[PDB]
């Protein structure tokens, strides 16, 4: 009988068990997103906003609801920390026992259309055929696309009625739920606006009102028909996996780059923020402006927040995981507690010297300290026979300026160089890794798992559509060719077009 | 059409290819490339 | 068997080779004169053995601003009088 | 107001559709003149 | 009510039985050391 | 009988027409020095 | 261990830059290539024996006396693919070459490994490029051996104690 | 745990060998 | 007779190179990509970008040439000829790059040209799409690494440089930065490759080892013709022979086929996978086991462990000439060294 | 510029002298064609 | 050594898993006429 | 086959199976959308990508 592969292709000519399928499928989906939803909220510690928030904490799904408007819990915290606010029915719980609901009403209506197969719909009134218009569906499903797109874009987004998305400042500080208005300028098109994401909801769902209708009023041309197969539900196949692996490559691209959608507050930064220093200007700005209205060194540093500090730490970079290292960034190198205040190192000169930060590709690096010209005024050498440059020879000491260790100053060796060394990660911090039983090696964040899911899906999908889409088009050879071939067709000098039996 | 023997065509031709790339693998030991 | 004349009816002929024996020369001389008139330096943008380095400069002239990439080229290139 | 990396697109936008233009305009010339006998 | 005549039925010969078996037991076998890590 | 300029014909010179201009080039490449 | 075995084979030997073990590789994308061609092509042009519903390899019976596919059909699909003359009409030709190609290949990444167990070693393209001051202008072969020296000095770490590594 | 199972799955390996080499379905010449 | 109906005729007409609608995609992006490689070995530097030479005009050899990737600084630019960093200038894009983005992306569209060919040849002269199936690996492999790996990085730079030893190159900073060949997913691409280059060796050989005797000469190439239709060779004794050295044979040709075809096509899928991964620097670095282990019981070696310290000597040893744009000054007492050498 | 002259010296006279003795045959291809 | 908790249930379910949807085929197909 | 409610009211939807309009139909219509939508992905790439740089487009965090 069939092979092992094809067990599903008894669906191809039966409409009803395949909606019958397709709503398994819905029930199985939705029913991961409540199941998620809630092992996430048994593990979600919600008590600090600021160093453990759900992006150090391996939270894939609670992400995406705060990013619609899911702030609170029915328990009574909010994912912002704001303390005495009631989400209603639609907590974090509210939309995962919608899941479980939905997904076990599905789950019937699954069973239903399984034993009801064999509904008159499902009939061509002409041969009495098992015949879907597929031209049409595409109308229908396109229209109620469209109405759907307009009304998240135009009722949701906008806080019309519904509760906007979340928004943030550059530095993903202050973020939160806020009702956004359509931007239709240029700048709609601006990924980092979150305005486009309104304003591009609104015109694509009119144009899918507008083109869903056309899809519903005109018939396919006859070369079209004919090209595409649109008789045969696998051509439907073929085009949606193709669109789909299109939309995969889009949301790993925006998730790996950041854009509107893709908040730092709620999936953590992305690399090229590391890669850029985007944290590190922010905050020497921040001091400089301090410095230059008369703050003294402790004063300036002290005004930094931890939030901001902690973004500038290699730790959170979402480019120094491992495949294998499971789990949330908490396991690597722990909970963190506090910031430990800026390490500014300094040889027995006076000079300021800076920690050469580590680069995300190396899973280890030297610990090279240079003036602010970048030479080379102080290392932790290999070989120490011939080192000059060492700690104990330049008299390097480390001082801290606000957070945990703020106006103390250290000078022995072993110390002020167990400090350089956490100093190629950026801001140093204090971690908790007694809970979890942290081993120390870095994890990435849920940015970097789903950027990492969604290519991979997005390559395989690729074969799928290339495998569906050849299927379709050599649908009468793929048991074989035909065994009548004529040789004329495939030998040279007999036809004048290739397989043209009338150019002969 | 079968003027030139295709063997003397095959023969000059092999030959031209041999030139040019002893040509080449003398210029890797002269001037650019050579390390001297 | 596609209708075209056989390659090796071709090269056997000897109109073929009035053709060629001219403009095979003719292009590898214009390939010869494109580099020993020192036109592909000028073309590409090829540092001559002379042009990688000013007298005394040991660093590389590397490209690090990207819209501006255009000029540090050309500043690159005037620090070479 | 046009920036110059929009004129640059424009220039871009343009020349492909003169590439692809020219060689349509020759394949369908060439194609009409060179048909085949049926 | 009447049967479903789009049912078929499903094979799988000994061969790919032992094929099968031998890529899930080689795939066990390279990423075990992963899953243990 | 046979035509002259074909498609054939155009493929075999749009490799073979640069591909001599080329071995020129770097046949007078052997003779720079530094 | 087999890691460990080339990339201190590369360190000391600089095996990529040697021929016999690019003829190797050679020898092996183009055995996996000329599999998957060979593969593929067959497959391609099986003749009609089986309906949708089963296996197409059924179609074939152990022992059978005919051709299972129409070679004539995929020698008019690849010659078309590439041209005429690039495409095996014989299958003794095509088959004597899909042994001979990973098999001569493999040949010679075998005397590869086995001629550089005497030390002579592939490609020293160091310092090859030089400007007219006499500075040297790096290369590609010029960072290849940055890396084959960061293995160099690493490798057996304690076991060395003189300056060149002899053996 | 972990060599118990890598052990494991290596010696159903070498007994799915076994079975392949000498239960296999015969060839049938036909 | 419309204008679509006689260009199509044109494209599919039997001629010494089949051109197609494909063609129209495949033959200029294939033209040009490989043109382009040409012209940048021949003529056009790295020195602005990698602070190479890369050209034969610079000195360097078949081995060395490359078209190496454009600066870090350039971002994932698309490097237009007539974009904003070279703004219409052709001397400043070939020194900025723009050949490397412009032999990428004519390249991939030439791919997709390519199999596309295979679809239109086969759908006319009426096989099965099989080699256009197969050729999805190449194409895998060519847009994880040329595309998605530096996509997922800072920049063009990191991808492989189109050149032998800049290839090279690319080679040994997958082991040092990426641990590569530690993956399970290449691994499965080398099981692949190697049992794709079997298959081909024992099937060729196994076919020209039980030939019948189909005519007189010793020479047995003249022995076959085309529009025979009996086998060529003997299954059955094959069938016996295999089964005899090896245990297990092939009884089924067209599973045979089919399993030439699947082997070296999953193998490439599965190291694409691989570096898909590396692109957002998932990789399969370490053991976290073994290195809990060593970190806290010196006499602790393995094979991995030595691997370990291998991979920090190339990334020390490497960085500061294959990283320009980092400014690496690494002083001669950090690099990692082990004694005398 | 006149080495753009010179490099297209060698490539214009040899075009000359192969659409000169072509053209009593390359005419012919095309007037069939009509 | 000390190894991911999971990593014994990983591999047992990843070999018992398509380990008996292989063996539940192959039974069913030998026990057709 | 099993008549029900619904299903009659959704029997017009599903009447037209295998209609089409005659010959290239509004396939030229549909290539000049196709081509409008290419220009668009287009804009929007370059918008991302850093090559085309609009006022007042910061395609940045900072904006
Ligand atoms: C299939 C088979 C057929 C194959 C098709 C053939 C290939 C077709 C052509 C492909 C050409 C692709 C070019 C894409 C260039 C790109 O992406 O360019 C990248 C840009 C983003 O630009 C990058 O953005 C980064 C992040 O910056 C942001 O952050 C910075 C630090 O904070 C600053 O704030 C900066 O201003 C802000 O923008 C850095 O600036 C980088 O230098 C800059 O290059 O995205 C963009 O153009 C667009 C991003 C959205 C679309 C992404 C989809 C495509 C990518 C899919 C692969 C995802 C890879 C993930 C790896 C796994
Ligand atoms: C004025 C109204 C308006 C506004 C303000 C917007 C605004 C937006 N649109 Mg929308 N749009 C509109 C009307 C509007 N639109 C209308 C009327 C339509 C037709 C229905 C669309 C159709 C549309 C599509 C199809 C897309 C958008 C997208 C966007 C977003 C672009 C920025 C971005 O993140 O792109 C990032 C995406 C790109 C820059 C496109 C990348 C193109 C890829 C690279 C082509 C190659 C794909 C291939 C598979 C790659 C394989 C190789 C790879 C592996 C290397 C932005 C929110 C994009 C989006 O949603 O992004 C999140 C998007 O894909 N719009
Ligand atoms: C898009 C899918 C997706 C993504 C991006 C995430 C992301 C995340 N999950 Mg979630 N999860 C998912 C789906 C996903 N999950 C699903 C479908 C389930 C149900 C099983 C879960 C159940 C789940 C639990 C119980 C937990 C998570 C956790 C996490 C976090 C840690 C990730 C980790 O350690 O993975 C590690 C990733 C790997 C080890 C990669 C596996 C490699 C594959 C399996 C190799 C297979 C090769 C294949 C067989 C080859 C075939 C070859 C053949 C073709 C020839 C991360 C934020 C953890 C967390 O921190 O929560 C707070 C956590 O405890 N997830
Ligand atoms: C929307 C997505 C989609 C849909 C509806 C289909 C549907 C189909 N596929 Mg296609 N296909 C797809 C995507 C899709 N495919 C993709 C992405 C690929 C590349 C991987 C393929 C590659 C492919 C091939 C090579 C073949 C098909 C075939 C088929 C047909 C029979 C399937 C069957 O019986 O398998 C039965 C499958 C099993 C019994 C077990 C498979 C278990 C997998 C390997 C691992 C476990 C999956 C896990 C449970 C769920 C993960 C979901 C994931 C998205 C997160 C059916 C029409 C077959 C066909 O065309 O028949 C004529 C066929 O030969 N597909
Ligand atoms: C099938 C053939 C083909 C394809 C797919 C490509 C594709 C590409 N080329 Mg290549 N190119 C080709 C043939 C091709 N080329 C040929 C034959 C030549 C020699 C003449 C070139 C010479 C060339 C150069 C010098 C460069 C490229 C570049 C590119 C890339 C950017 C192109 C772009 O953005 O234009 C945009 C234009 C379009 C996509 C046209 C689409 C048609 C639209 C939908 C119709 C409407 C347009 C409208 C009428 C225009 C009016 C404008 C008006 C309002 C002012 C892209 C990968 C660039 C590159 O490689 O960067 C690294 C580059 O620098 N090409
Ligand atoms: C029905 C039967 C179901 C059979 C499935 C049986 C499971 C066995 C299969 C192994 C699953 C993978 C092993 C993971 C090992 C493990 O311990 O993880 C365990 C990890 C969880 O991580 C755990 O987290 C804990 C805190 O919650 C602690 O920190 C633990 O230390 C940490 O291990 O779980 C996940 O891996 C589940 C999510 C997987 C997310 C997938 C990411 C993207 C993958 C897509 C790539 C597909 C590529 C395929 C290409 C072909
Ligand atoms: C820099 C930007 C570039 C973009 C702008 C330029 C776009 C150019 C696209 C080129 C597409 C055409 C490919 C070449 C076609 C060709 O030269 O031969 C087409 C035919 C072949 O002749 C005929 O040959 C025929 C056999 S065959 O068709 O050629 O195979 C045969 O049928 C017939 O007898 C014989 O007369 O030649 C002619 O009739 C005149 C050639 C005119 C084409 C010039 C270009
Ligand atoms: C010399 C090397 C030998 C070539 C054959 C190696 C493949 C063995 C594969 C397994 C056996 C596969 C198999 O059984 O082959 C059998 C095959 C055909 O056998 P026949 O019996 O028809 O002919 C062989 C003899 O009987 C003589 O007639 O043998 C030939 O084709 C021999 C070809 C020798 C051709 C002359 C040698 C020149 C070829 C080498 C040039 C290489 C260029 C290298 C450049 C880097
Ligand atoms: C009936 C009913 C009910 C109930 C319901 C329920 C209770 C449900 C549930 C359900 C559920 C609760 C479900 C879940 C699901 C899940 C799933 C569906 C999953 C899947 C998974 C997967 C698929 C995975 C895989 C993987 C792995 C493992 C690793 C990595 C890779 C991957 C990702 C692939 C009620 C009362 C309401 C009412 C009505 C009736
Ligand atoms: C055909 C052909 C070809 C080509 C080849 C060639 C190119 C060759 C050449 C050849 C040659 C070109 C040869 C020559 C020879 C020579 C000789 C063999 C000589 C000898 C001499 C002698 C022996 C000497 C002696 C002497 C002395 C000792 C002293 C003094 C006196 C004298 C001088 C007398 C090809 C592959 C393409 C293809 C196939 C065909
Ligand atoms: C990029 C570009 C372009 C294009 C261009 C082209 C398309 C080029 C082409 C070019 C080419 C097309 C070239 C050629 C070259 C060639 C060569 C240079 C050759 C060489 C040869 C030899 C050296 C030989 C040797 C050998 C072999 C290979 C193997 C066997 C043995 C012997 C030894 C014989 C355009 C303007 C559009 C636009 C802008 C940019
Ligand atoms: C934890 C992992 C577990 C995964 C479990 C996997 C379950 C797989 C289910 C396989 C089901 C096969 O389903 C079974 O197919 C066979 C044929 O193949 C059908 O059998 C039918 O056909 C056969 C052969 O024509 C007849 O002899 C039989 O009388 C008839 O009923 C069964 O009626 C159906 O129940
Ligand atoms: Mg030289």
């Amino acid at each position: 009988g069939l092979p092992w592969y094809r067990v599903h292709t008894v669906l191809i000519n039966d409409p009803g068990r395949l909606i019958a399928a397709h709503l398994m499928h819905t029930a199985l989906v939705a029913g991961w997103a409540g199941s998620m939803a809630l092992y996430e909220l048994a593990t979600f510690d919600p008590s600090d906003p600021v160093l453990n928030p759900m992006w150090r904490q391996g939270m894939f799904v609670l992400p995406f609801m705060a990013r619609l408007g899911v702030t609170g819990s029915w328990s009574g915290w909010s994912i912002t920390g704001e303390t005495g606010i009631d989400p209603g029915f639609w907590s974090f719980e509210g939309v995962a026992l919608a899941h479980i609901v939905l997904s076990g009403l599905l789950f019937l209506a699954a069973c239903w259309h399984w034993v009801y197969w064999d509904l008159e719909l499902f009939r061509d009134p002409r041969t009495g055929e098992p015949a879907l218009d597929l031209p049409k569906m595409f109308g229908i499903h396109l229209f109620l696309a469209g109405l759907l797109c307009f009304g998240f874009g135009a009722f949701h987004l906008t806080g019309l009625f519904g509760p906007g998305m979340w928004v943030s400042d550059p530095y993903g500080l202050t973020g939160s739920v806020q009702p956004v208005a359509p931007e239709w300028g240029p700048d709609g098109f601006n990924p980092y606006n979150p305005g486009g994401v309104v304003a591009h909801h609104i015109a694509a769902g009119i144009v899918g009102i507008i083109a869903g209708l056309f899809h519903i009023l005109v018939r396919p041309p006859q070369r079209l028909y004919k090209a595409l197969r649109m008789g045969n539900i696998e051509t439907v196949l073929s085009s949606s996996i193709a669109a789909v692996f299109f939309a995969a490559f889009v949301v790993a691209g925006t998730m790996w780059y950041g854009s509107a959608t893709t908040p730092i507050e709620l999936f953590g930064p992305t690399r090229y923020q590391w890669d850029s220093s985007y944290f590190q200007q922010e905050i020497n700005r921040r001091v400089q402006a301090s410095l230059a209205s008369g703050a003294t060194l402790e004063e300036a540093w002290s005004a930094i927040p931890e939030k901001l500090a902690f973004y500038d730490y290699i730790g959170n970079n979402p480019a120094k995981g491992g495949l294998f290292r499971t789990g949330p960034m908490n396991k690597g190198d722990g909970i963190a507690q506090a910031w430990k205040g800026h390490a500014v190192f300094r040889n027995k000169e006076g000079e300021e010297l800076f920690v050469r930060r580590m680069p995300a590709f190396f899973e280890s690096f030297p610990v090279i300290l240079t003036d602010k010209n970048g030479v080379v005024k102080a290392d932790i050498p290999f070989r120490r026979a011939e080192s000059k440059y060492s700690f104990e020879q330049q008299g390097v000491t480390v001082s801290f300026y606000g957070g945990e260790l703020n106006g103390q100053t250290f000078t022995d060796p072993p110390t002020v160089k167990s400090y350089a060394r956490k100093a190629i990660f950026g801001e140093i911090f204090e971690f908790d890794t007694e809970t979890l039983n942290s081993d120390g090696i870095f994890r990435t964040s849920p940015r970097g798992w789903f950027t990492f899911a969604h290519a991979v899906f997005a390559l395989l999908f690729f074969f799928g559509h290339i495998w569906h889409g050849a299927r379709t088009l050599f649908r009468d050879v793929f048991s074989g060719i035909d065994p009548e071939l004529s040789p004329e067709q495939v030998e040279w000098g007999f036809y004048q077009k290739v397989g043209d039996v009338t150019t002969r | 059409g079968g003027r030139i023997p295709l063997w003397i065509v095959a023969t000059v031709a092999g030959m031209g290819v041999i030139v040019i790339v002893g040509l080449f693998f003398y210029g890797a030991y002269a001037g650019l490339g050579s390390s001297l | 068997t596609t209708g075209e004349r056989p390659f090796s009816d071709i090269i056997t002929s000897v109109r073929y080779w009035v053709i060629h024996s001219i403009t095979i020369p003719a292009l590898f001389i214009a390939g010869w004169l494109f580099v020993s008139t020192g036109l592909a330096y000028d073309v590409f943008g090829t540092p001559r053995p002379d042009s990688y380095y000013a007298q005394e400069q040991r660093s590389i002239p590397l490209v690090t601003d990207r819209f501006e990439a255009k000029q540090q080229v050309e500043t690159f290139l005037e620090q070479l009088k | 107001t046009i920036t110059p990396s929009l004129k640059g697109f424009f220039i871009g936008l343009l020349s492909g559709a003169v590439v692809l233009g020219l060689t349509f305009a020759v394949l369908i010339a060439i194609s009409q003149i060179d048909k085949v006998q049926r | 009510m009447e049967p479903n005549p789009n049912r078929q039925p499903v094979e799988l010969n000994r061969t790919s039985l032992y094929l099968g078996l031998l890529l899930i037991l080689v795939l066990a076998l390279l990423f075990s050391s992963y899953f243990f890590n | 009988s046979y035509p002259i300029f074909t498609v054939r014909w155009v493929a075999v010179h749009t490799l073979a027409v640069p591909t001599i201009f080329f071995l020129g080039a770097i046949a007078a490449m052997q003779f720079i020095q530094r | 261990g087999t890691f460990n075995f080339m990339i201190v084979f590369q360190a000391e030997h600089n095996i990529l830059m040697h021929p016999f073990h690019q003829l190797g590789v050679a020898g092996v994308f183009g055995g996996a290539l000329f599999c998957a061609m060979h593969g593929s092509l067959v497959t391609s042009s099986l003749i009609r024996e089986t309906t949708e519903t089963e296996s197409a390899n059924y179609g074939y019976k152990f022992g059978q006396e005919e051709e299972t596919y129409n070679i004539v059909a995929a020698h008019g699909y690849f010659g078309r693919l590439i041209f005429q003359y690039a495409s095996f009409n014989n299958s003794r030709s095509l088959h004597f070459f899909l042994a001979a190609w990973p098999v001569v290949g493999v040949w010679f990444a075998a005397l590869g490994i086995s001629t550089m167990a005497f030390n002579l070693n592939g490609f020293n393209f160091n310092h090859s490029v030089i400007d007219a001051k006499g500075n040297v202008i790096n290369t590609w072969a010029d960072i290849i051996n940055r890396a084959n020296l960061g293995m160099e000095v690493m490798h057996e770490r304690n076991a060395h104690n003189f300056p060149l590594d002899l053996a | 745990m972990e060599t118990i199972t890598y052990v494991f799955i290596f010696a159903c390996i070498i007994a799915l060998f076994f079975f392949a080499i000498f239960f296999r379905e015969p060839p049938r010449i036909t | 007779r419309g204008w679509f109906d006689i260009l199509d005729d044109w494209l599919k007409r039997d001629r010494f190179v089949f051109v197609g609608w494909s063609g129209i995609l495949l033959f200029p992006c294939a033209y040009l990509a490989l043109g382009g490689w040409l012209t940048g070995t021949t003529f056009v530097t790295s020195w602005y970008t990698h602070g190479l030479a890369s050209s034969y005009l610079e000195g360097c050899n078949f081995l060395t040439v490359a078209v190496s990737t454009p600066a870090n600084s350039m971002g994932h630019s698309l490097l237009l000829l007539w974009g904003p960093e070279a703004q219409g200038d052709f001397t400043r894009w070939c020194q900025l790059g723009g050949l490397w983005t412009f032999i990428a992306l004519h390249g991939a569209f030439g791919l997709i040209g390519f199999m596309l060919r295979q679809f239109e040849i086969a759908r006319l002269v009426g096989v099965r799409p099989y080699n256009a199936i197969a050729f999805s690996a190449p194409i895998a492999v060519f847009v994880s690494v040329f595309l998605i790996y530096p996509l997922g990085q800072s920049s063009w730079f990191f991808a492989p440089s189109f050149g032998v030893a800049a290839i090279f190159r690319f080679l040994l900073f997958f082991q040092g930065f990426h641990n590569w060949t530690l993956n399970p997913f290449h691994m499965m691409g080398v099981a692949g490759v190697l049992g794709g280059a079997l298959l081909c060796a024992i099937h060729g050989a196994t076919v020209e080892n039980t030939l019948f005797q189909d005519g007189e000469g010793a020479s047995t190439f003249r022995a076959f013709n085309p529009t025979q239709a009996e086998e060529t060779y003997s299954m059955v004794t094959a069938n016996r022979f295999w089964s005899q050295i090896f245990g297990i044979a092939f009884s089924n040709k067209r599973w045979l086929h089919f399993f030439m075809l699947f082997v070296p096509v999953t193998g490439l899928w599965m190291s694409a996978i691989g570096v898909v991964g590396l692109a957002l620097n998932l990789r399969s670095y370490d053991f976290i086991s073994q290195e809990i282990r060593a970190a806290e019981d010196p006499e602790f070696e393995t094979f991995y462990t030595k691997n370990l310290l291998l991979n920090e000597g190339i990334r020390a040893w490497m960085a500061p000439q294959d990283q320009p744009h980092e400014n690496f000054v690494f002083p001669e007492e950090v690099l990692p060294r082990g004694n005398a050498l | 510029d006149w080495r753009v002259l010179v490099v297209l010296l060698p490539v214009l006279l040899a075009a000359g002298w192969a659409v000169r003795n072509i053209l009593p045959y390359a005419v012919k291809q095309v007037q069939k064609l009509l | 050594m000390e190894v991911n908790q999971l990593g014994l249930i990983a591999t047992a379910l990843f070999v018992l898993v398509p380990s008996v949807f292989l063996i539940i085929l192959y039974v069913q197909t030998e026990s057709q006429q | 086959a099993r008549r029900t409610w619904l299903g009659d009211i959704l029997r017009p939807l599903n009447s037209e199976y295998g209609k089409v309009a005659p010959g290239w139909g509004t396939t030229p219509l549909m290539a000049v959308f196709m081509g409008l939508f290419l220009v668009f992905l287009l804009i929007i790439l370059e918008i991302y990508n850093s090559t085309l740089i609009l006022d007042g487009v910061n395609v940045s965090w900072k904006a």
